[PDB]
């Protein structure tokens, strides 16, 4: 990085061990843990799955396909732009609204 | 309840005998930590504690201490410095409580202990594991431990195992294990 | 014995020079007709 | 949800205070790239991030540095993700728990030169990382390694070392190397300069508990 | 459609510049194959086509 | 009457499907094993003497 061209470099550190060496021509954000930003809607299918759902229970794919056409459903709602939506779709939406919806399922009468 | 060896935890009440209240926590720390500043070896003994609910009494421990060291060491996180108050927690065989099989009743334990082993480093809690049956245990646990001590193992199945591990192996030196003396590693 | 012989195989580890120092990593051979000692 | 430590994967905030739009996606996207002109370094530090959801942050990043690549040379500068501790997420076989992550990147080794991401692995214990990562490598370098298997296992990933280069390894001094592969007229041992800079009341606490 | 790249095959316009039809197949192969006799070495150059296409493009050549 | 010619400057990459169809084979200076081994499995009539030598060929060897 011409220190002693357009190149970028993203640096995966456990340790935290690279800070010192590039403190002194090119950014240097120096992105950490609460400074950082990420939403939870832009995973894509399987770690949806993942961070949340658990397999113990044994008709468990029932809620997967409650689960999984819920969001699309959820996102339809608030995607009256888009058409024939579907889970995949990293879209905007919200999760304490699904969580209402599967709720209504045990308010069931 | 009627079990008289678990009113303790049931019924923890001080001399003067009265109940708990929640507007008073603290107590139950002191006794782990010790004091503030000046060594304090604190033993705990688990032999009467029936051999049924021991994993969930260690999980809740590690979790109090865990906790502790981590605000403590936010509160220097704000001080620019490093916790000065340190832990060592030494386990002897957790290979009994702590396996590679194993069921429910004792996994709501070993997470607790796993959490201490890839993170603890940075907050200032150590571990120390003792063990007889080598490869019994979760690879898990023992692959975070970075130096070691041997000693005599006349037994293959659990001597080929270690040899994969220690990071400075050499074949000379390796085969010196089963053919120790006593009192020497 | 068929005198006496004693043979001992040794692995190189490291050096030392004579004001104390101990650099790990070993880069010379030494010739033969030379001395072995017994770590003091 | 109540988790607290958890807190900005739910529900983050802007400087002004505002729950974040989907507007401002691509803005997060250049949180990662930046600016094209004055090319730039970004360090993301884990120790924070809990142990559990480790994996699924890597994916997403991978995720998200290839894409950007993908539509940027559909039509038509390279951008590299070194990866420290390479065993910890990335284990020859494991469960679910870091398969996750397996998947994002095998597949840049697979294919993804033609955008500009190019990885670069780190690994203390050689032998615990997985197969397929290591044979998309063109070059290679190697420091001391003393540990038996170790040497067995590296001389068999490049053939062009002879039979005898190998019980060089660890007599190798501090600071010395070995590289191997396409970009060296000649196989040929090498020394490292230094770097500069190198890289390096209870109740009280209760209250806020 | 805008891209001025891809026009060539979009619009392909003949020496007199009539509309193109179903009225003369056989002489859009003529190019590839040439001549019945005398044959020479035609050259396809993919150098300047976009690579978003080539792909397609190849399957019906 | 329709014919086909493949030239590939790192032939193990490719579907082997094309190359097997392929009856005579061409060979220049090879060095990097992973796109070295896989060849010899391929070609017809090749040998353990003649296959040594194919690494250090000289530039123009065929």
């Amino acid at each position: 990085v011409g220190i002693e061209k357009n190149s970028h470099i993203v640096i995966f550190d456990i340790h935290a061990e690279y800070a010192a060496a590039f403190n002194l021509a090119f950014t240097l954000n120096l992105l950490g843990v609460d400074n950082l930003r990420l939403p939870y809607w832009l995973m894509n299918a399987q770690e949806l799955e993942q961070i949340f759902i658990e397999s113990n229970e044994h008709n468990s794919h029932n809620q997967i396909s409650q689960f999984r056409h819920a969001v699309v459903r959820n996102k339809c709602k608030h995607n009256p732009t888009l058409t024939n939506l579907s889970f995949d779709t990293p879209v905007y939406f919200s999760i304490d609204e699904v969580v209402t919806y599967l709720e209504n399922m045990n308010n069931e009468v | 309840l009627a079990d008289p060896r678990l009113q303790f935890l049931f019924y923890p009440k001080k001399e003067d005998g009265e109940d708990l209240a929640t507007g008073d926590f603290a107590d139950v720390v002191r006794q782990f930590v010790g004091y503030m500043t000046k060594s304090n070896v604190s033993i705990i003994d688990l032999s009467g504690i029936p051999f049924e609910v021991l994993s969930i009494v260690v999980s809740l421990i590690s979790r109090m201490i865990f906790d502790f060291g981590f605000h403590y060491s936010k509160n220097r996180h704000v001080g620019g410095a490093v916790s000065d108050v340190p832990i060592l927690v030494v386990c002897e065989e957790a290979h009994n409580y702590l396996p590679r099989s194993g069921g429910a009743a004792y996994d709501a334990s070993r997470k607790s202990i796993e959490r201490i082993a890839k993170e603890g480093r940075k907050y200032g809690v150590t571990l120390m594991v003792v063990s007889q049956r080598p490869s019994e245990v979760s690879e898990t646990i023992f692959s975070q431990c970075s130096n070691f001590i041997s000693l005599r193992l006349t037994n293959a199945v659990d001597q080929t195992y270690v040899k994969s591990l220690l990071p400075d192996l050499s074949a000379g030196l390796g085969d010196l294990l089963p053919n120790l003396a006593q009192g020497e590693f | 014995h068929v005198n006496f012989r004693f043979q001992i195989d040794t692995q190189p580890i490291g050096t030392l020079s004579e004001d104390g120092e101990f650099s790990r990593g070993s880069h010379s051979l030494p010739v033969p007709t030379e001395y072995a000692y017994v770590t003091p | 949800l109540a988790d607290p430590r958890l807190q900005f994967l739910f529900y983050p905030k802007k400087e002004d205070g505002e729950d974040l739009a989907t507007g401002d996606f691509a803005d997060v996207v250049r949180q990662f790239v930046g600016y094209m002109t004055k090319s730039n370094v970004s360090i993301i530090d884990l120790s924070g991030i809990p142990f559990e959801v480790l994996s699924i942050v890597v994916s997403l990043i991978s995720r998200m540095i290839f894409d950007f690549g993908f539509h940027y040379s559909k039509n038509r500068v390279p951008i590299l993700v070194v990866c420290e501790e390479a065993h910890n997420y990335l284990p020859r076989s494991g469960g679910a728990a870091y398969d996750a992550s397996r998947k994002s990147i095998e597949r840049i080794a697979k294919e993804g030169r033609k955008y500009g991401v190019t990885l670069m692995v780190v690994s203390q214990r050689p032998s615990e990382v997985s197969e397929t990562i290591f044979s998309q490598c063109s070059n290679f370098i190697s420091l001391r390694l003393t540990n038996a298997v170790d040497q067995t296992y590296v001389k068999s990933l490049l053939p062009d070392l002879s039979a005898g280069l190998g019980d060089l390894l660890p007599n190798l001094a501090q600071g010395e190397f070995l590289i191997v592969g396409d970009a060296p007229l000649m196989p040929t041992v090498g020394h490292f300069a230094l770097p500069v800079p190198e890289p390096h009341d209870f109740d009280s606490v209760i209250d806020r508990w």
